[PDB]
Formats: C-alpha cells, structure tokens, sequence
C-alpha cells in the first residue's frame, strides 16, 4: 500500500524532472542554431533547402510564409530578419516570390536612433553567377515598420513583386540541388 | 527611381 | 522482495543520473551564454538587466559583486572580464558604484607578452547619449593584477569611485528599462 | 499483481527516455565546441594539449593522425580543417611531424569557385617567438584535394616533411606546458 | 612550391 505509492511518487517526480529538462534543451538548441546563422555587418546570406517541398506547402496554402534567422547591422546594432512567401503575397499572390524585411526588438534598441532609416538591398543569387535578381528600397520614415519595436517584430515591408515564379518553376540557375540563396545587404551609411 | 519605398506585407 | 528492491534501487540510480544531466545542461548553457556575449576586438558592451533587483541584492549584501562574461583583445589575445559592486567596495562602499577590470587565464597566454600593459577605458553609457560617465587607466606593470595568470582570475583592479550611487537612485538617464550599459575599450597599441 | 509490472515498465520507459536524451545532448555539446573554435578570416590557431600522450599514441601506432576543428575563409567561404601526424606520414614517417590541409564540404560550396586555388601557410609556433617553423604551398589545381567536395572531406594535401621530430623530442621552445600551437593562414587574394 | 597528398 505504501510500497506502491512510494515507488509511484518517485515515478511522477522523476517523470516531471525529466520533462523540465527536454524543455530547456529544445530551447537551448534553438538558441545555438540562431547564433550559428547570425552576422554582425549588415550582410546576410540565407540558404533555403528543400525548395520543392517548401514550394508546395506554399502553393497548397499549408505554409504561406517563412522567417529567416536574425542578423545585425553591427556587434550591438539593429536586429533584423527576413520573411518570404514562396508563392506571393498581396499584389504578388500566386505570381511572384514576395520578399520582406523585418525590424526586430534588439537588446540594444534603447541605444539606437529611431526610426530605422537604412537602405536595404535584396538579392536572389544566380548559382551560375551570371544574373542575380536584385532590388532595393529605403525605409519610409513614417511607416510603423521602422519605428522602435514594442513587439518582438514590427510589421514587415519590402518587395511583394520581388521575382516572378515562372523564373523558378522551369529550367533555371536560381534553384540548384533543391535550394536557393537569398542575400540581404543593409547599407551602413551614418552608423 | 531613387528610393522605391517598401510596401508592407499583407 | 527482490522485485521491489531491484525497482527501488533502479529508480535511485536513475534519479542520480538525471541529476548529472542537469549539471551538464547548466554547464552547457553557461558556455553558450558566454560565446554569445564574447567579442574579439577589445570592445565590450555589458548590459545589466533587472538592475533594481540586482541593486537591491547588493544593498542587502546578499550579492555584493557580479562578473560580466569574457571578451578578448584579438581572436587569440588576452582574456578579460569585468566585475562590479552595485553598492560600492573599498573607498566607495555604500556610496559608489565600483567597477573593476579583470585579467583572466586565456587559452593562449603562452603566446602573449606579460605583464598586461594595455590602456583600459571604462564607461557608464547615458541612454540619451548626452553625457557618459567615463574614466580610464594604464596598468601598473609592477602590480599582481597584470602578471600572467596562475589562477583563473588575477586580483581585480579599476575604479572604486567610478560613479556616485545617488546619481542613479534618482531621476536619471543611465537607468532605462531597468538596465544599464557598461562599455569597455582596451587600447590595442603594441599588439 | 499487475501493479508491479505497471512500474517496471514506465521505469523502463524513463531509462530509455533519459538515455535517448543524452545522445542529443552529446551532439549539442559537439556543435557548441565546433562553433567555439571556428574563425571566418582564414586565420586559425590550433592548440594541441597532452602532447606527450598524443605523441606516444602516434609512435605506438594506436592513433596515427588527428583532425583539427573547422574554420573558414569568410563568413560564407570555404570550410577547412587541418590533419596532423605527430610521428609522420609517407616520406616523413618516423622522422618528421607531418601536417596537411583539408578541404571540407561547406554549406555554401555551391556559391564558391572551384577548384580551391588559395595559397596556404602553415606554422609551428615558437612559444619564445624567436623562430617559428614555417612552410607554405600553392594548390595543385589538378589534384582532387582541391575540387568541390563530394564527401565530407577531400583527400588531405600539404607538407609530409613539415618539421623534424628531434626538433621537439629534446629541449625546445615549441613544446611548453605539454602543448604546442599550430597556425594556419589562408591567403585571401581574389576572394 | 606545391602541395603533396597524404599517403
């Protein structure tokens, strides 16, 4: 009667202790991965593997968008990430590959100037280094995308008509080994 | 473009 | 009764193992947090969060001083960290925020010149970027603080009267978001 | 009756779980160690501790060669590591410490030019900074060691007669505190 | 110079 409950008690407590562990670890893993991808010079190269599958999940509406890992303008600069719609968003829904920029809440924001006002250049690399698709934009100092973060992420903004889909879904040099490379360069003028 | 302004996702 | 005995003893060694996993896990998280904060160009920005809570543990003498993560002068240069007493130490006990510099035992100390002889500048950043509290010092070559490390950390030295406590326990611009930023700059002349 | 099994079972689940956990924990600690050692400027310094013991395992033929952690030419450049034979290889077996360069399969290999054609410099550091042992080579564009990696690592290539053994099995300044330091510098011309 | 593979 007491022999059973004693073992049972231990059982529970043991199962609980084991759980609070995997949670912190699943967490720590995510942290390590993020650190592995970050840069601190405003230049970021994002490799998106399993393009075919991710390309489908977007057409089938299962997974419309994907965020990229975060990167920075400098060791203690702004925090930013990218977001892509493999089958278009807004004026690009179903016809283009829509790509956006995202200002994030960083650890040093209180030491930075707001609103964010740096030029941003986005590229879809040609793995045949012949013709990289490129586009750029300057932030609208009045938009709420470039205002100091109250939330983890502000509203994204960028290029809804960044690149035509057909320019992928055929014989091209942007998709090699079922993966594409997106590149972003944040102009550092005045920083 | 000079400065195409960015557009918000939607 | 060997069945229950076997079980009891099994749970015991099992419990003990989880305990070991916990120590390794914590040991690994500390590691990761340190890789994340480290820099290799002699410039470090230490953000102390939960300032009020930490400021209070200091007054109550529950936790007198705190160490900052480590940073380096170059990818393979000296290892250093900072130590702060939020409620003072020595000539500043109870009246000043005492900030010190610490030469640690680095993995490449045998390739470096000793004693440590680089100018060190320390700052309390004003989050309005108007007037920073700044001070600096050149190492006393004869002191024990700058000799090649035998232990993990040499005896710390720096500024006992770095900044007046009242300069913060009131309306100020150094403490914002219940945090303050400490910046250190190690002159690399001669390296 | 069954209650006894009702525990031996879960307790068997827990051990299985706690067990499958530690493996992941293993891979995580390895990832963290790799990240801790990598550089992205083509300059790498490898500290080999427990030199005597590893020197013996080499002579006794138990452990003929050791790989070094991986480093890069740039944030998104080639991935590389070093391989050393403490008691020699080929034309250097038994008489010289042999040091080779290894090209590994990188995350961005699709964006890089092949074959690998950079000048590599290798050094054995004098912990007295008087006379470092140095040697360099240019890649043989026709060797398979510098073609785009199909496997995790290509055939190593470098200096079989990098440094004479006697030059350290005696009274020298290359071995100190039972450790030596190897340095690698990849010329970045053209990148 | 030139490199030599390991044997």
């Amino acid at each position: 009667q007491d022999k059973i409950e004693a073992l049972s008690s231990k059982v529970q407590q043991l199962e609980r202790s084991i759980g609070l562990k995997d949670l912190a670890m699943a967490d720590l893993e995510q942290k390590v991965l993020e650190m592995e991808a970050s840069t601190y010079d405003g230049v970021f190269i994002w490799k998106i593997s399993d393009f075919a599958r991710k390309r489908q999940e977007a057409v089938a509406g299962r997974i419309p968008a994907i965020f990229s890992p975060a990167f920075y303008t400098s060791r203690y600069g702004y925090k930013m990430c990218l977001r892509i719609y493999l089958n278009g968003d807004g004026t690009g829904r179903g016809t283009h590959l829509s790509l956006f920029f995202v200002v994030m809440k960083g650890p040093n924001d209180a030491l930075l100037r707001w609103p964010f006002n740096q030029k941003v250049t986005l590229m879809l690399l040609d793995q045949n280094n012949r013709e990289h698709v490129i586009d750029a934009f300057r932030p609208d100092v009045t938009s709420s995308s470039f205002q100091r973060p109250v939330n983890d992420m502000n509203i994204a903004s960028g290029c809804p008509l960044f690149c035509p889909v057909s320019k992928m879904e055929a014989k091209n040099s942007y998709v090699r080994d079922d993966a594409i490379f997106i590149k972003a360069i944040v102009d550092l003028t005045g920083l | 473009g000079q400065v195409p302004f960015s557009k918000e996702e939607c």
